[PDB]
C-alpha cells in the first residue's frame, strides 16, 4: 500500500527559522465603495489564523522581524487607486476615520503604493518592551481585581497596528478593494518549546477549548 | 538532609538533581536569609484525585520574608528548587507525574469567558486539574514531556527533584500578578494501595526552596 | 510529539526508542515478551511468533523500564492508498505476582523518542485543524 | 539484561554462573543467526506440583530458526546455556532444584515395557515426573546432585543458571531421536505462600539458548 | 564450469563476460549462502515462436532460500549473472538476441486498459512477447541494442552472458511488485535445423545467480 525509500538528509528544513519564519495570509479584509468609514484597521498578531496559530504556539518565548506584505486587489461592480498602509505603534491614537488627522503625523510610518504596482512590504523590527513576545502569559495587564482586566495578556506583546486608507475612496465606479496582509518573521529565535495543541479555539484573546473529543483526542479503535 | 539558610528537610536523592534545561539558577542597583526551604500543605492523593498545581511565585507571596518582601519590594528574580516526596509504604503503587509548566496560561471547558483572578492565584492552597488529560491548556498530558519532567514512581522512585531557573523575557518581573512557573503534579496511574483502603491518603508533601532571590525598590 | 511534529512533514525516515515504565508495587512481579516485527510482516498472534521475531523479556521483579530501540523507519502520504510500517507488540510471559497487600490491577505507561538519526523534509500544513 | 543474537532477555545474576563440569561450550566440512534465547511456555508451580523436565535437543526440534536447521539438517552439536526464572514475591516461600541430568533413562513405574516415543519425546511442552523422589530413573532425589545442579531459593536466590557443553562418546548426534541433556526443575519444599490462595501460580519461566551451534549436511 | 556457493554449472565461455554499462554488481544496518545458479525450466525454440522475457526479481520470488528471504524480508538489493545457452547442433541455424531491458513496461495492443497483475508477474514460468518487433514497448526490436544485449549466433556464439548491476534510482527496493530487469531471449532468425524436423525442440536453458544480494528487515 506504499512504496518509500526514503535516503539520509540533512537539518536545513527543519530549521527552527524555515518553519515559522515564512509568509502567511493572516488578513483578508474586504471594503465596498458606493455612492467616511470602510477604513483598513488590523492588530498585528500570530493568533489570527489557526495553522500559524498553532505553530507560534509550539514555542514559549521567540523574537523575529516582522516582514508585512501587502497585496490590493479591485473587484469592480481597473482604475490605479493610490493605498497608503500606515504602521502606528502601540501607544498612538488608531485612526479615528478615513478623513482622519493620523494619517498627516510626522511620527508614524507609512508606504504610498497602486494596484498595478507591486506589493508593498515593511520590515518592523522586534517592537517589544519584553525581550522576546510570549504566546503564553500567566499574568494580568493591569493591578485591579476586576474583570476589566483580562488574564493571560501581556500589554508589552502589542506589536502595534496597521492601518490601509485607499486615498482615491471617492471615485465614480461602485466596487469592493480586498486587502490581503502576509506576516514573515525573520531571525526566529525560540525558548522554551510547549506542548502541541489539539482541540481547536474560540477567540484570539483565550485559550478556551470546547472539542476527537475532549475526553479522547485519537479516534477510537 | 539538605538545608537552604536556617530551615532544614530531609531528602531521599538517590539520582542526579536534574535542572530545568541544564541551567542552574544564577541573579544577574538590585541585590537576604529567606533562600529557605518552604514546606507546602499535604495533600491526599485519593484513588479519584485529578492533579494539583502550584503557581511558584503565587505560592510564596504569603510565605515568611520571601512573602514580606514580595508585599514591599515591586519587582523580584528567583530561581526555584521544588522537592516532591509521595509518602507510601511498599505495598502501595501508581506513578506522578512532576512538570515545571512554563506560563501554564489556564484555560476554562465550555465557556467564552477566561479564568478570573479567583480560579488563576490559588496561592498556597493550590489548584486542581479539570481535565488532566488536557492540562487545563488545549494541550495533552501525552505532550506534557517537552517541559521539565520527573516521575514519582512507588517502586523505585519515592521522591523528585526539580531546579527551575529564570523562565521570563525580562531580567526581572513582578511577583503579584505573573506566574513564571507552574510546578504541577498529576497522578498518571491511579493509586492502588488495596489494604482494604485502611488509609487511602498517601499524602505528597510539596517543599519550594526560593535560590539566587534579589528584588528592587525597598 | 513525534507524531505532531512529523505531521507538518510529509516525507519522514529514521530510528526510535520507546520505554515502556511499569506503574506496579514493589512486591509484585511477572514477565512480558516485547516483539518487534519489521514491516510488512504479519502482527503477531501467539507467544510462538513472538519468541521468533526479535523481542526482549521485559521482568518488573528487576527493572522498573525497559527500553526498545526500533531500527530507522521511514513512510510518506503521497490516488490515495496510505501506507504501512512494522508493529510491536507485548505478550503476557507469566501471571502477576502480587502480595495479599499489592491491588491485584496494575498499569503500564508507553514512551517513544527519536533518535539523533530521525529526519523530516518535505512540509505541509497539518489537518489537525 | 542477557542477549544473544537478535532476541534480549532480562536476567537477575547475582553470582558466577556456574559451567556444567567446569567446561565452557565450543564447537570442534561442518560449520548461523539462531543461536537466540527461546523462552518456553511458563508452568505453573502449585503446592501439589511433582516436577517438570524438557529433553533440550527435543525441546527445540520445533523452535524457530534452530528447529528448521535440526529438520533441515541430518546431524548437529550445540552446548545450551538454561536460564530458569521462578517469579514470586518476598511473601512466597519453597526450593527448586534444577539438575541437568546426562541421558536421563525414563522409567514407568510397575511395568514391563519400557516408555515409548509418546511419552518421552514430549518437545516444547515438556514432561512431569510421575515419582519426583525416584527421578522416573530407578535412582534417588537425595543422589540428584551428581548432576550439574542449582537451587532456586524464593528467599534471596530467585533464578538459576545452567551452561551444558557437549556431553556425548561422539562429536556430533542426531536431535530427531537422542536427548543428550535433560533439564529438571524438581520443587524439593512445596510452594506456601499462604496469602488465602489468592493466585497458587508463582510460574516458572525457562530460556534455552543453543550456543556454539553447528551442523552437517544442507 | 563456474560455480557460486554449493550449485555450480558447466559453461562454455570462450569471450569477455561484458558486465552491463561496465558496473560490476555490488552491496553499498543491512547485510548469506543463496548466491548459487538458479537454472530455470528449458523452453522450446520452435521456428514459428515469437520470443521470452523473465523478470528478474519476479523470476525468484519463488525459488530457494532466495525465494524465502524475499518473502522474509521486505526490502532487497542484488545484481544478477545471467547464462543463456542455446542448445543445438553444426546442422542448425538462427540467431538469439539476449536483452535485458532496464524497467520493461509491458505495453498491450489495441487496447485502453494496462497489463495487470497475471500478464506482468509470469515468475518463472517467464512471459511471452505478443509483439516481438515491437517489444511490448511501443519501441522497436531494430532499437533494442541501446540495452544491455549480446548475441547467441547457432555458428560460432552458442552462448551468452550478462551481468546487471543494481539499476534503480534507490539504494534498495521491494522484489514483492517491482522488476528492476527484464532478461528478454528473443529470435531474430527463424531456427532453420532443416533435419525433417526430427527434433524442432532445439531448447533455450537460463540460469541466474543474484550476486552481491543484501536485504533488510529480518
Amino acid at each position: 500500500q506504499t512504496r518509500t525509500v526514503i535516503n539520509m538528509h540533512g537539518t536545513a528544513e527543519c530549521l527552527v527559522e524555515n518553519f515559522l519564519g515564512r509568509s502567511a495570509l493572516v488578513c483578508m479584509r474586504s471594503f465596498e465603495y458606493k455612492n467616511q468609514k470602510n477604513f483598513f484597521i488590523w492588530t498585528l498578531n500570530t493568533r489570527e489564523l489557526v495553522q500559524i496559530r498553532r505553530k507560534m504556539e509550539l514555542f514559549t518565548y521567540l523574537r523575529f522581524d516582522t516582514e508585512i506584505t501587502i497585496v490590493p486587489t479591485l473587484r469592480l461592480f481597473l482604475p490605479n487607486l493610490t493605498l497608503q498602509a500606515m504602521y502606528v505603534p502601540t501607544g498612538a491614537r488608531k485612526p479615528s476615520s478615513q478623513d482622519s488627522f493620523e494619517w498627516q503625523s510626522a511620527c508614524n510610518p507609512s508606504v504610498f503604493f497602486k494596484i498595478n504596482d507591486p506589493p508593498a512590504r515593511l520590515t518592523i523590527p522586534f517592537m517589544s518592551i519584553n525581550s522576546a513576545y510570549a504566546n503564553f502569559y500567566d499574568g494580568f495587564a493591569g493591578f485591579e481585581k476586576k474583570a476589566t482586566v483580562l488574564y493571560g495578556i501581556n500589554p508589552a506583546n502589542t506589536m502595534g497596528n496597521l492601518c490601509l486608507r485607499v486615498v482615491n475612496s471617492y471615485q465614480p465606479v461602485q466596487y469592493t478593494l480586498t486587502v490581503r496582509v502576509y506576516m514573515k518573521p525573520k531571525h526566529i529565535k525560540a525558548w522554551a518549546p510547549r506542548a502541541p495543541r489539539t482541540m481547536p479555539y474560540t477567540n484570539i484573546l483565550n485559550n478556551n477549548y470546547a472539542g476527537n473529543a475532549p475526553t479522547a483526542i485519537v479516534s477510537h479503535r | 538532609q539538605l538545608k537552604l539558610g536556617n530551615s532544614s528537610i530531609v531528602t531521599q536523592e538517590a539520582a542526579n538533581i536534574c535542572c530545568a534545561y541544564g541551567e542552574w539558577p544564577t541573579y544577574l542597583k538590585p541585590t537576604t536569609s529567606t533562600d529557605r526551604f518552604y514546606t507546602l500543605k499535604s495533600k491526599k492523593w485519593e484513588s479519584n484525585s485529578t492533579g494539583w498545581w502550584w503557581k511558584l511565585p503565587d505560592a510564596l507571596n504569603q510565605i515568611g520574608m520571601f512573602g514580606q518582601n514580595v508585599q514591599y519590594h515591586y519587582l523580584y528574580r528567583s530561581g526555584f528548587l521544588c522537592h516532591v516526596q509521595c509518602n507510601a509504604t511498599k505495598f502501595h503503587q501508581g506513578t506522578l507525574l512532576i512538570v515545571a509548566i512554563p506560563e501554564h496560561q489556564i484555560g476554562k471547558k465550555g465557556t467564552g469567558t477566561s479564568a478570573s483572578f479567583a480560579e488563576v492565584m490559588k496561592g498556597a492552597e493550590g489548584g486542581v486539574f479539570e481535565q488532566p488529560y488536557l492540562l487545563d491548556d488545549g494541550t495533552s498530558l501525552a505532550c506534557a514531556l517537552v517541559y521539565p519532567h520527573q516521575w514519582i514512581n512507588l517502586r523505585t522512585n519515592n521522591s523528585a527533584t526539580i531546579v527551575l531557573p529564570w523562565m521570563n523575557s525580562a531580567p526581572m518581573d513582578f511577583a503579584l500578578r505573573h506566574n513564571n512557573w507552574t510546578l504541577a503534579v498529576i497522578p498518571v496511574c491511579p493509586l492502588a494501595g488495596g489494604t482494604g483502603n485502611t488509609n487511602t491518603y498517601v499524602p505528597i508533601t510539596i517543599s519550594i526552596a526560593p535560590m539566587c532571590a534579589e528584588y528592587n525598590g525597598l | 510529539l513525534l507524531g505532531n511534529i512529523s505531521r507538518y512533514y510529509t516525507h519522514w525516515s529514521g530510528s526510535l526508542e520507546m520505554t515502556f515504565m511499569f506503574c506496579g508495587s514493589f512486591m509484585t512481579t511477572g514477565k512480558l515478551i516485547i516483539c518487534y516485527t519489521p514491516p510488512g510482516g504479519s502482527s503477531p498472534t501467539d507467544r510462538m511468533q513472538a519468541m521468533l521475531a526479535t523481542h526482549v523479556v521485559w521482568d518488573f521483579g528487576l527493572q522498573s523500564s525497559i527500553t526498545i530501540i526500533i531500527p530507522w523507519i521511514s513512510g510518506s502520504h503521497y490516488k490515495a492508498i496510505n501506507a504501512n510500517v512494522g508493529y510491536v507488540t507485548c505478550f503476557m510471559q507469566t501471571n502477576l505476582v502480587a502480595p495479599v497487600g499489592a491491588a491485584d490491577q496494575c498499569y503500564i505507561v508507553g514512551m517513544v523518542a527519536a533518535k539523533k538519526d530521525f529526519n523530516l523534509r518535505l512540509m505541509r500544513d497539518s489537518p489537525d485543524i
